[PDB]
DNA sequence: CGATCCTCTCGAT
RNA sequence: GAGAGG
């Protein structure tokens, strides 16, 4: 069935950016702690929390 | 206070020696040391102490 | 003696 | 330390 609405419709110039989700996801429960601290480490790439 | 904090011990004549776990080793290469600047720093006090004693 | 938060990546000591 | 993300 027809929209009742006509499209603003053709082609736009896009860009892929770089930031993917997969590149962010992140899940920590439970892990590597810190020596000092005894906290959890830093960043994604450690499985900080 | 009487008990807690007395001015004549604002000056220092025996100082506390913090434990490992307040100033930490462990480097990225297993050849070398790896001290915390805390260690660095409280040996430099010892050198400047036993120089002082020596003197004396 | 203050000077947003949190998040990432990189290179270099 | 710099480069970036909201």
């Amino acid at each position: 069935k027809k929209l009742m609405a006509q499209i603003f419709f053709g082609p736009t110039y896009y860009q892929r950016l770089r930031h993917m989700v997969d590149d962010k996801i992140h899940a920590r429960a439970r892990g590597p702690m810190q020596v000092l601290t005894r906290q959890p480490v830093e960043g994604r790439s450690r499985d900080g929390g | 206070n009487e008990v807690f904090s007395r001015p004549e011990w604002m000056i220092l004549t025996c100082l506390p020696v913090p434990p490992p776990p307040v100033r930490p080793s462990i480097s990225f290469n297993e050849s070398q040391r790896g001290e915390d600047d805390l260690t660095f720093k409280l040996a430099d006090i010892l050198k400047a102490n036993i120089s002082l004693e020596t003197l004396e």
